[PDB]
C-alpha cells in the first residue's frame, strides 16, 4: 500500500474533519489504494486501533511554510478551534483567502474545511505553525518517532505545565492529571470519580460538582 | 457522563 505498519501519520476524525497524529498498526484490504488503515493515535490509547479509510490517512506533517511563503490559494494543514476561535484547536486542511501585515500584526485568513461544510474567511491564529500537506508519492515515509505538534486549547492559567499545579484544567479539588475523570455540567469544571465514592461512569447524561447545584 | 476522556475533544 502507500502507507506501511509503523509508519506515522495523520489521520483525520471524519466528524470533524480534524486531522490527528497516529500511527499506522496494521493494513487490510477490501476486495488499488480502497485498503483500510489500522491506526492507534498517538495520546489517545483509550480508543485502541481504530480503522480507516485510505482517504483519511496521509503522511505526517513535518514541513512548515513560513509567513513569507504563504501564498493565498494554498492549501495547507492549520490549527483552528471553531468554537473559540482565539484559542489554539486542531488541525484542518484550508485554502489561504487573504493575508495582511500591518506594523501591529500578521493577519492571515483561510477557508477551513470542517466535517462536511467549509468555514469561509477564518482568521488563522497561528501564523508560525502552518503545516504542507505531504503529497503522495513525493517525500519520504517518517518512520522516526517525530516532535508532536500542539493541541488545545490552552490553560491561560497555568500555561499547560504538563507538570503543575491547575484547579482550573485538571480536578478542580485537587489538580492531579491522575479515562475516567467526568465533569460539571454548569461549571464545566472537572472532577476525578473518588474525590465520596463511585463505580462505573454513571446513566444520566448530566453529573455534577457540588459548587454548581 | 461526561469523561475528560470524552470532552478531550473540544
Ligand atoms: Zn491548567
Ligand atoms: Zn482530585
Ligand atoms: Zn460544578
Amino acid at each position: 500500500s502507500l502507507y506501511k505498519v509503523n509508519e506515522y501519520v495523520d489521520a483525520r476524525d471524519t466528524n470533524m474533519g480534524a486531522w490527528f497524529e497516529a500511527q499506522v498498526v496494521r493494513v487490510t484490504r477490501k476486495a488499488e489504494e480502497d485498503v483500510i488503515y489500522h491506526v492507534k493515535y498517538d495520546d489517545y490509547p483509550e480508543n485502541g486501533v481504530v480503522q480507516m479509510n485510505s482517504r483519511d490517512v496521509r503522511a505526517r506533517a513535518r514541513t512548515i511554510i513560513k509567513w513569507q511563503d504563504l501564498e493565498v490559494g494554498q492549501v495547507v494543514m492549520l490549527n483552528y478551534n471553531p468554537d473559540n476561535p482565539k484559542e489554539r484547536g486542531f488541525w484542518y486542511d484550508a485554502e489561504i483567502s487573504r493575508k495582511r501585515e500591518t506594523r501591529t500584526a500578521r493577519e492571515l485568513y483561510a477557508n477551513v474545511v470542517l466535517g462536511d461544510d467549509s468555514l469561509n474567511d477564518c482568521r488563522i491564529i497561528f501564523v508560525d505553525e502552518v503545516f504542507k500537506i505531504e503529497r503522495p508519492g513525493e517525500g519520504s515515509p517518517m518512520v522516526d518517532n517525530p516532535m508532536r505538534r500542539k493541541s488545545g486549547p490552552s490553560c491561560k492559567h497555568c500555561k499547560d505545565d504538563v507538570n503543575r499545579l491547575c484547579r482550573v484544567c485538571a480536578c478542580h479539588l485537587c489538580g492531579g492529571r491522575q479515562d475516567k475523570q467526568l465533569m460539571c455540567d454548569e461549571c464545566d469544571m472537572a472532577f476525578h470519580i473518588y474525590c465520596p465514592p463511585l463505580s462505573s461512569v454513571p446513566s444520566e447524561d448530566e453529573w455534577y460538582c457540588p459548587e454548581c447545584r | 457522563a461526561r469523561t475528560k476522556q470524552t470532552a478531550r475533544k473540544s
